[PDB]
């Protein structure tokens, strides 16, 4: 820890160091929105009841699947006022803005991966 | 239903008004489909075509059995009281079937013409079947008896359908039927359609005697209990002198059921 | 027929009806020329908005500029062209970042046609209504021009005309094109003649047309737009030539 | 207003939500259940419609427990009843897991009511069809009773009745003095009520299930011992002339 | 969702009318009167009295757990009107939003921000084709250290506003007309005057006599910013002092 | 054709017709069943054609045991030789690609019988309503341009609401109403169409409303607390069988 | 009183008033549009024989192969749709080879029929399928218990058989087999 | 006939109020074969019946295996049977691995009901079609728990859910007195006699259409088939009449 | 029409029914007028809060952005606050990078793209709103108008809103360029007067100028002074 049970499409990534975290501010930056949402969900589930996290997360799921196709930039106008970051500009949009992506994948491959078919 | 997220779904219709409203290139496709779906009579004498069945000869009794259970009942009970010969059958191309529609002729007094047709006629071929079997204006002396079986989940009542008793017999008789009924008649909320209804409607509108018999069995696969339940039928003038050997017929019916027809593998 | 509610269903004869209907959307836009000459590659246009309360804007409203040489012209629903032009600029710049050469035509036209078609196979999104017309130069195939399609059927056209009244303009262009020997001035005169032949015959003016060229000189491809006063004398010369028909 | 009664997220020209009202009506065709609070305790009772004698005591019951000092008397669709009981168990478990002591009744009732309301807001899940009672007891707060309607109602009742035979039960319960009584006669009153309102042309077998929590059990929910149940049964049977 | 959106000009939220009106939200507006209530909130110059109505369907139901006057923050109230099953959720949502704001900026919220947040999170439910616009009337109350007392009202559509007096319920029109007539006469007010005006408006709109224990009153004052609910004694005293 | 129940066929000389039309909800069929049950009329003959799906059943008007044992074909007629009223009781769906011959045969029989008036009761889809149809009553009327000079003044006095043109009429869900109207516009046969917007599901109140709306003009009943029209004795098990045991 | 057109065959998960899930029944009905096949189980091995029905003479005879290897001792005869059968065969091969690698022994025919049926059971709601597999297989082989021949239908079962046809005119190939089977005749 | 619009899916309530899909599934489960579920003080016999696709083919499996102390039957759809027995086996194995005691039936059946309750609410899913007759003795005498297409399980003493079985129920209720003190042989004889009523007239129970399975005090759950079932099927009197 | 009821399908002539319906909806709103002059721009509009029960403070229409961009809606009230917040967030996002204020054109393009993004998708309605925005960059005044589908125009004297055809006809014979704000404000007031259904009051006009100082919004007493004059 998985065995094999196309290398040109995905290659040149040794197994050595993905199970070896980089500079300690790695798991607190690669996964930040997920961790903040998890903490808020746990707090609400503990103090307010079991209805609020279920309702809010299923609202997230409902609003998530109306954006443009993955191979184009997503405006994400909605889901933002609902998340609570409506005006909380920070080190997430001014640095390496995804609109000007330096590298871009194939459309069919990206959409079929987003669907999870692969 | 909803093919993808957010798609607007039209409410399914009930009356049947969803149908919409030509150039020569489309003009022929309809006729090809109609000719393929058209019904023709192919009485197996020598690739015959035949004019109607009752035009070439008259008869007094024209009992017709529709459904596999009824065909089994007629082929088990009334076949040994004489010898029968085949006069013809029919060919159909309904999308639900194709299994035969062969008629029978008794070498004795030919007033009896018991029929066996388990094929499922479509919702439009029935009128053509009536046109090609009877005609336009037959005699006013025939008596018609129909035996059919329907699923038990059709009878409507205040009590639970499952809680209802074992399969029973119900009858529907026309106005011109002096003979009495051997079972209670069907209640008002229940109706019957398709070929038995077409036959009964034709008999009623052409002022000839008729009688209908239904069986509300809970199992559609052929068996012994349901076909044995048809016992009280053999006590009327519609079919009285055609029964001559009960126990041997029961034995041959048991042997026929022993053949173990291909059941459904969806269940256990 | 009834088989046109969603853009994922075929027909008994066999056809995608939704994209066929979307093909008619580009039939309600201004005409677009773009005949190809020996030296330059002229590209005319048309400005539908001719109201009296509109202020001028840079680089007209149709002709764009992709990276350094290639331009484009749009047609149809203009609300969906600002996204395509932006993404096409992005793909050109991304290719330049990858390989340090100016992009050829194919690796741009095919790249955009890929997305344009991909929105016609994942039902739940209407296809783009556009008729983008391309233009540019490279060092592998000289000068060439391409014309796109909402479904995606790009072909290396030498002279075409998208938009309304396309049939008559294309036919008369086919009947009056001097293939092989072609000059920039003669190409411009032919474009003016074609524009006068089409349209509602309003005699045109400097407030109804836009012209872009691609003269390549001094080893540095440039794109220039003719001035407002740079076409009035051209129209006057064409009118004089037309009136000089002699006859009797 | 037929036509708009096909999804939860669809109003009506009058303004009502028809799926919710259909769920309201769908709980009526069931058995009946009542619950009364005395001065220092509560008590319930359900007419368990016993099917053929193939079953036995301890069959599908409608007197679940949610904690050491709370319990319900749900009367409706049984699968949704079990799901709601599990949800309430999980809620009380979580509260005790980190906040100490035991959950007050009001908070648990509010949480369960809001959870059961959460389904009628979306076009993905059907609303719950079931009534719901959550009587319990405390040491200092006293004895409290709550009823939760399928959609959103979480009112607090002195004593009510849920199920098919409900109007007659309410009318008969109206004529009581359930503010200065004890837990030794309200049981007999409940038995006489459940036998004064019980149809016999469509119902054949009965088995009363009773449970009380109060000072007699110092804050614990359990079924009544068989002796008291039998005595109440005999008294109620002999009371009918 | 594998059920689709019902076809029709008024059967779903995301379909525009031929003339351009959202019929579903109009049905939502009509849905408040279905329950049947009336609420009046009047602001004077140093008080923000709120009056409402209480109806007991029967006798068995307890009279202490049927209130329609909840508490949002330490010094903000609400007079929620309409379907209870949706106000009971909007109240929790507002409480969570207020707690989050206090955690993120460290002071009590001005009423306008809470109203705007509620309006936005209610409006976001009127675009996705999976939601139902929950029908309520979010009427706020409270005092501010920069502008004094304030009364704000919100609607299921999401359009909020600032009112010097508000009536919400099944008798909105005549109550609003009466308040409009009364406000234009005199400008100054006081706690007793505001309470008497609210009670008189409610009585003249319902055209019925008010029992001493039928109406609850929640107020906030400059001297006592803490949100408090008038007891039975004070309401009875004011009712018997009225018209005497 | 029209097959009489008896040996001979009684002749209808100028009799008002009450034939229904298939549409969504079977509103017309339910209303006309109510009319037949409340007028206490009797059967005089049968209508036989190879267009309706064949179906047979017991007597739908089994008031007592005297007439509770009879057959009932899909199409049958009724009459009342007191005020010139005859009605049809179509109670089956139409076989596909057979509407036109049935309409032609029925119109031919209407012409041959020499009747006075014809009245058609049908319905329409409710969701296909423009904004002008919202804040208005759903009840409406439509008449061919041959009955105006007779009862148009009375209809205007009743203050009814006319159809909306386009320029041809198009009412969705009519099924056969458009066919009857169109093939009557050229045969000089007069009839009135009284439809009502409705949605599928439960429609008994809408049937009652349509019956009352028709009575508002025909004055079939006493001129005008709800026990006016007698509900037929066949409307017991509308929603199938009873509740299965142990489910609740 | 009235006859109404109600359809329940549209929708992969819809129960008809009396059961009998219509979509699976239609999938089973769709098998007959294919090629006939036969298989006889005998004490000294099993035999298969599957027709080909070449469309044109130009088509290479070995291009189409209903018979297909699964392992050194298991063979099966597909019918009906082709691509779905190819997918099933690929999954079966992968599964049996993986099991051989793991437990280091040979397959048992029931232990692979169970696996393939479990895979085919996933019809319903992730590269999950959306329609029943309109195919049919006649697994055959020899194991420790002897020679066995398993039949697997599209829906869910792997009933053991001795001689059972699968293609069109199955009645003619079934009645005659019933009339001729002897359970002790030689392989020749 | 006012049901076409309210039965196409499962998340809609009829105006009367009842999920029609649940009733349709409960009607569907009646397609199969009878299965008696008798029990005693020490042993819980589980006798089933087997159909036949044809004379040439072999019969289906109706008595699966779960663990050393529990064995289920099956009736109805054979598709979801394996999909549910997988969950059975996985839960039993997890309970044996984490703790070190056999998982009691009373929690296993509740877990199965909780799992089967999920699909009846969310869209795009259908209820299961099994008729399980879970049997097994763990610590407090053998139990016989029934499962329905709806997630509403019953406790039981003896019943025969499945195919035509009302006569089987009547016979099982007539003689429901001696099942508390008998040896294994007498209980098996009673089970086979009860099953014989289901089989049509002039038909006997051969060796190839019975699947007697027995679990009791000191013997693990074992399934009997082929000639091994002959010793139990010896006396059986001579004929029902 | 079956081809209607869904914004993802083209009618068999070439159009989008939902987009045209939303355009008609935003046309059926509140009149608004914008005038561009050689010195600056003026935006004038009126509110439906006629009754004295409402308040002058709190809710407000012409919300400024940063210091040089100001807008005004003529559509659905609760359906542009989110758009305004997004516009301000975009302005700040541009301001952190490129340490110099947003030019108008980039903001117009970005807001137009984000508004259009709810057209091409499937299952969400388009925004019912159409807003003008005024800017002042490089010593030049800028005026633009946005459409529900999204297509910016370099308009000069648009009077879009309720009864906008009459406003356009009236404005097509008064504006002549080379004007200061003093005459432009009077012209805008006259355009509003042409269609107001009543007389202008002290609390019915929300004019806001964008001269070379910022985006000052005229005080109510100043509006009274201009209205009297």
């Amino acid at each position: 820890s998985p065995v094999t049970e196309d290398l040109l499409r995905k290659g040149f990534s040794c197994v050595k160091n993905e199970l070896l975290p980089s500079h300690p501010l790695e798991l607190s930056e690669k996964n930040f929105q997920l961790n903040q949402d998890k903490m808020n969900f746990s707090t609400l589930r503990n103090i307010q009841g079991l209805f609020a996290p279920l309702k809010l997360q299923m609202e997230f799921k409902a609003v998530q699947q109306v954006q443009r196709l993955p191979f184009l930039s997503s405006s994400n106008l909605s889901l933002d006022v609902l998340r609570g970051n409506d005006e909380t500009i920070g080190f997430e949009d001014i640095l390496n803005d995804p609109s000007q992506s330096e590298v871009m994948g194939e459309p069919h491959l990206m959409v079929e991966y987003k669907l999870g078919l692969l | 239903a909803a093919t993808f997220f957010g798609e607007v779904v039209k409410a399914p219709c009930r009356a049947g008004t969803e149908d919409e409203e030509e150039t020569p290139e489309d003009r022929e496709v309809r006729l090809q489909l109609a000719r393929k779906r058209e019904v023709r009579l192919l009485r197996r004498q020598t690739k015959t075509s035949l004019v109607s069945l009752l035009e070439k000869y008259p008869c007094s009794k024209f009992i017709i059995a529709i459904g596999n259970n009824a065909v089994a009942f007629l082929s088990s009970f009334v076949m040994n009281s004489g010898v029968w010969e085949e006069v013809g059958c029919a060919k159909l191309w309904n999308e639900w079937c194709r299994a035969f529609c062969v008629f029978y002729h008794l070498k004795s007094n030919p007033s009896v013409f018991l029929c066996q047709c388990s094929c499922y006629v479509a919702e439009d071929q029935q009128y053509q079947w009536l046109e090609k079997v009877f005609g336009s204006c037959p005699r006013k002396n025939m008596q018609i008896t129909i035996l059919t079986c329907r699923h038990v989940t059709d009878y409507k009542t205040s009590e639970s359908t499952g809680s209802l008793p074992s399969p029973f017999l119900r009858a529907l008789k026309t106005q011109n039927f002096k003979d009495s009924a051997c079972c209670p008649l069907l209640e008002q909320p229940n109706i019957v359609h398709d070929l038995p209804a077409a036959v009964l409607s034709y008999c009623q509108v052409w002022k000839i005697p008729a009688i209908l018999y239904l069986c509300y069995t809970d199992v559609m696969k052929l068996d012994l209990i349901t076909v044995e339940a048809f016992k009280p039928i053999l006590s009327t003038r519609s079919l009285k002198g055609l029964v001559k050997n009960i126990p041997q017929s029961t034995e041959i019916l048991k042997k026929l059921m022993t053949t173990n027809e291909i059941q459904s593998n969806i269940y256990t | 027929r009834r088989y046109d509610s969603r853009t994922t269903i075929f027909s008994p004869e066999g056809r995608l009806y939704q994209v066929e209907y979307a093909m008619e959307a580009i039939g309600h836009a201004g005409t677009c020329l773009g005949i190809l000459a020996n030296d330059g590659v002229l590209l005319a246009a048309e400005r539908r908005n001719i109201h009296k309360l509109l202020d001028e804007v840079f680089f007209s409203e149709k002709i764009y500029k992709l990276n350094e040489d290639m331009a484009c012209s749009v047609a149809g629903i203009t609300s969906d062209a600002n996204v395509l032009t932006n993404e096409l600029r992005l793909i050109a710049q991304r290719y330049l970042l990858q390989y340090q050469e100016p992009i050829p035509c194919e690796q741009l036209v095919t790249a955009l046609c890929d997305i344009k078609q991909a929105y016609t196979q994942f039902g739940g999104k209407r296809p783009f209504g556009v008729s983008l017309l391309y233009i540019g130069w490279d060092k592998h195939y000289g000068f060439q021009l391409y014309q796109s399609d909402p479904s995606g059927n790009y072909g290396g056209w030498k002279a075409t005309c998208i938009g309304n009244n396309s049939a008559a303009a294309v036919s008369m262009l086919k009947q009056d094109y001097k293939e092989g020997e072609m000059t920039l001035k003669s190409a411009l005169a032919l474009a003016i003649k074609v524009l006068n032949k089409t349209m509602d015959v309003s005699k045109l003016s400097a407030e109804k047309v836009e012209i872009a060229t691609l003269t390549r000189e001094n080893g540095k491809t440039v794109i220039r737009v003719l001035k407002q006063k740079e076409v009035e004398q051209l129209i006057k010369k064409h009118e004089e030539e037309e009136a000089k028909a002699e006859r009797e | 207003g037929t036509g708009y009664d096909l999804s939860a997220s669809t109003f009506s020209p009058d303004g009502r939500v028809f799926q919710v009202e259909y769920a309201m009506k769908a709980v009526e065709n069931s058995s009946t259940a009542i619950g009364i609070r005395c001065k220092d305790g509560v008590v319930f009772g359900v007419e368990k419609l016993v099917l053929s004698k193939l079953y036995e005591e301890g069959s599908n019951k409608r007197l679940f427990n949610v904690d050491r000092h709370v319990g319900m008397a749900v009367a409706g669709l049984l699968a949704d009843a079990r799901s709601l009981a599990d949800i309430a168990r999980e809620e009380a478990s979580n509260f005790r897991s980190n906040f100490g002591y035991n959950i007050p009744l009001k908070h648990l009732a509010d949480r369960v009511a809001m959870y059961v309301h959460a389904y009628t807001l979306y076009s993905a899940v059907r609303p719950f069809g079931c009534s719901f009672m959550l009587g319990s007891y405390s040491v200092n707060d006293g004895a409290q009773l709550y009823m939760i309607d399928p959609s959103g109602v979480s009112y607090g009742y002195w004593g009510c009745a849920i199920g098919k035979a409900r109007q007659a039960a309410k009318t008969e319960i109206e004529k009581l003095q359930m503010k200065e009584m004890t837990c030794r006669d309200i049981v007999k009153e409940v038995a006489k009520i459940i036998y004064i309102v019980h149809d016999e042309v469509k119902d054949k077998a009965f088995e009363l299930e009773l449970s009380w929590v109060g000072e007699l059990t110092n804050g614990r929910h359990e079924i009544v011992p068989k002796d008291i149940r039998e005595e109440a049964e005999k008294y109620a049977k002999e009371s009918l002339k | 969702m594998s059920r689709g959106s019902s076809a029709g000009f008024d059967r779903h939220i995301t379909i525009f009318s031929p003339e351009g009106r959202l019929y579903q939200v109009e049905y939502a507006f009509k849905a408040i009167n279905q329950g049947g209530l009336t609420s009046v909130a009047v602001r004077g110059k140093d008080c923000a009295v709120i009056v409402t109505q209480k109806k007991v369907p029967d006798k068995l139901l307890d009279s202490s757990t049927v209130t329609h006057l909840f508490k949002i923050t330490e010094n903000i109230g609400c007079v929620m009107t309409g379907m209870t099953a949706d106000s009971r959720s909007q109240v929790q949502r507002a409480r969570y939003e207020a707690a989050n704001w206090k955690y993120k900026y460290g002071y009590e919220i001005p009423v306008d921000m809470l109203c705007k947040r509620i309006a936005d999170i209610s409006q976001v439910y009127t675009q996705n084709a999976e939601m139902r616009p929950l029908g309520c009337c979010m009427i706020l109350i409270g005092i501010d250290e920069e502008q004094g007392p304030q009364v704000y009202k919100c609607d299921p559509a999401g359009y909020y506003c600032g009112f010097k007096a508000t009536a919400a319920g099944v008798k909105q029109t005549e109550s609003t007309s009466f308040l409009e007539k009364k406000v234009k006469k005199k400008f100054d007010w006081t706690f007793e005057q505001t309470v008497e005006t609210a009670i008189t408006c409610l009585s003249t709109v319902l055209s019925i006599d008010f029992k001493p224990s039928e109406i609850e009153v929640g107020v906030v004052t400059v001297e006592n910013p803490k949100f408090r609910i008038l007891t039975e004694a004070e309401i009875d005293a004011h009712l018997v002092a009225l018209a005497e | 054709m029209f097959v009489p129940c008896g040996e001979s066929a009684p002749d209808l000389a100028g009799f008002t017709l009450l034939m229904p039309a298939v549409s969504v909800g079977n509103v017309g069929q339910l209303a006309m069943d109510l009319i037949i049950s409340t007028l206490n009329m009797s059967k005089i003959g049968y209508f036989y054609t190879d267009c309706l799906v064949p179906m047979v059943g017991n007597n739908p008007y089994a008031t007592t045991e005297g007439n509770s044992t009879e057959l009932s074909i899909n199409a049958e007629v009724y009459s009342l030789p007191s005020r010139k009223l005859v009605a049809l009781q179509l109670r089956s769906i139409f076989i596909k690609y057979k509407s036109k011959p049935f309409c032609e045969k029925l119109l031919s029989w209407v012409k041959s019988s020499g009747c006075a008036r014809v009245i058609v009761l049908s319905s329409s889809h409710s969701y296909q309503r423009n904004d002008l149809q919202l804040r208005s009553t759903p009840f409406r009327y439509l008449l061919t341009p041959s009955m105006q000079k007779s009862v148009q003044n009375k209809i205007k006095s009743l203050n009814w609401e006319e159809m909306e043109k386009s320029f041809c009429i198009r009412i969705p869900g009519g099924g056969i109403t458009k066919t009857l109207y169109d093939e009557s516009c050229s045969k000089e046969i007069q009839m009135a169409v009284l439809l009502k917007f409705v949605s599928e599901g439960d429609n008994i109140p809408d049937a009652l409303g349509l019956v009352e709306y028709l009575n508002e003009w025909l004055q079939i009943l006493k001129p005008l607390s709800a026990s006016r029209w007698k509900i037929p004795s066949s409307w017991r098990l509308l929603f199938g069988s009873g509740l299965p045991p142990a489910l609740f | 009183m009235f006859l109404t057109r109600s359809e329940y065959d549209r929708g992969v998960n819809t129960f008809s008033p009396e059961g009998r899930l219509f979509q699976v029944e239609y999938a089973i009905e769709a098998i007959k549009l294919g090629s006939t096949a036969i298989g006889i189980q005998t004490s000294e091995g099993v035999c298969l024989a599957v027709e080909k029905r070449i469309t044109s003479p130009l088509m290479e005879p070995s291009s189409i192969e209903k018979i297909v290897e699964i392992d050194a001792h298991i063979g099966c005869a597909m019918s009906g749709l082709i691509a779905d059968a190819k997918t099933l065969i690929d999954k079966a091969r992968v599964e049996t080879q993986n099991h051989w690698f793991t437990y280091n022994e040979t397959m048992t025919v029931e232990s692979v029929t169970q696996a393939v049926s479990n895979l085919a059971l996933q019809f319903g709601e992730p590269g999950a399928m959306s329609r029943p597999f309109g195919v049919a297989l006649l697994f055959g082989g020899v194991d420790e218990k002897g020679p066995q021949l398993f039949h697997m239908d599209p829906s869910g079962t792997f009933v053991q058989c001795d001689a059972r046809a699968i293609g069109s005119a199955s009645e003619g190939a079934q009645s005659s087999l019933q009339e001729v089977y002897h359970k002790s005749m030689t392989l020749k | 006939m006012f049901r076409n619009q309210y039965d196409n899916d499962v998340t809609v309530w009829s105006p009367q109020g009842r999920i029609h899909q649940i009733e349709y599934a409960m009607e569907a489960v009646k397609q199969g074969s009878a299965t008696v579920g008798l029990k005693s003080k020490t042993h819980a016999v589980l006798v089933a019946l087997k159909r036949a696709q044809s004379e040439l083919a072999a019969h289906q499996k109706k008595i699966l295996h779960v663990d050393n102390h529990i064995g289920i039957s099956i009736a109805g759809l054979t598709a979801d049977a394996r999909l549910l027995c997988n969950f059975m086996r996985q839960e039993c194995l997890d309970s044996r691995f984490v703790f070190d005691r056999p998982l009691p039936v009373s929690r296993l059946v509740s877990l199965i009901g909780s799992k089967t309750q999920i699909p009846t609410q969310r869209y795009g899913r259908r209820p299961y079609g099994v008729g399980l007759l879970i049997a097994g003795y763990d610590d407090m005498g053998p139990h016989i728990f029934q499962t329905c297409p709806s997630a509403n399980y019953f406790d039981c003493r003896a019943m025969s859910i499945g195919a035509r079985s009302q006569s089987a129920r009547t016979y099982l209720e007539r003689h429901m007195s001696e099942f508390m003190e008998c040896n294994l042989n007498e209980l098996v004889k009673h089970g086979l006699r009860a099953l014989r009523e289901t089989l049509p007239a002039e038909q006997d129970l051969t060796t190839k259409n019975v699947s007697i399975g027995i679990v009791g005090k000191d013997l693990e759950f074992t399934i009997y088939d082929d000639d091994d079932v002959s010793p139990f099927l010896e006396g059986l009197e001579e004929r029902p009449q | 029409r079956g081809y209607s009821f869904s914004l993802t399908t083209f009618s068999p002539s070439g159009k989008l029914v939902q987009i045209e319906y939303a355009l008609a909806a935003v046309a059926g709103g509140a009149p608004s007028v914008g005038i561009k002059a050689a010195n600056g721009v003026v935006l004038a509009t009126e509110k439906k809060q006629k009754s004295i029960l409402y308040d002058e403070r709190s809710v407000h229409k012409v919300e400024p952005i940063t210091k040089h961009i100001g807008l005004v809606y003529s559509g659905m009230g609760p359906d542009y606050r989110v758009l305004v917040h997004r516009a301000r967030k975009l302005a700040q996002q541009y301001y952190l990078v490129y340490q110099e204020p947003i030019p108008t054109a980039q903001l117009v393009q970005r807001v137009a793209s984000v508004m259009q993004e709810y057209t091409q998708s499937g299952g969400v309605r388009p925004f019912g709103v159409s807003l003008l925005i005024c800017g002042w960059n490089e010593g030049r005044p800028y005026l633009f108008q946005s459409d529900p589908s999204g297509a910016y125009f370099a308009w000069k004297a648009t009077a879009m809103g309720k009864n906008y055809v009459n406003g356009k006809t009236f404005l097509e014979k008064r504006y002549n360029e080379d004007l200061e704000l003093e005459d432009a404000i009077h012209t805008a007031i006259l355009t509003l007067k042409e269609s107001f259904e009543g007389q202008m009051t002290e609390d019915n006009i929300e004019v806001g100028i964008c001269n070379e100082a910022g985006f000052r919004r005229l005080t109510p007493t100043e509006v009274k002074d201009y209205l009297a004059a």
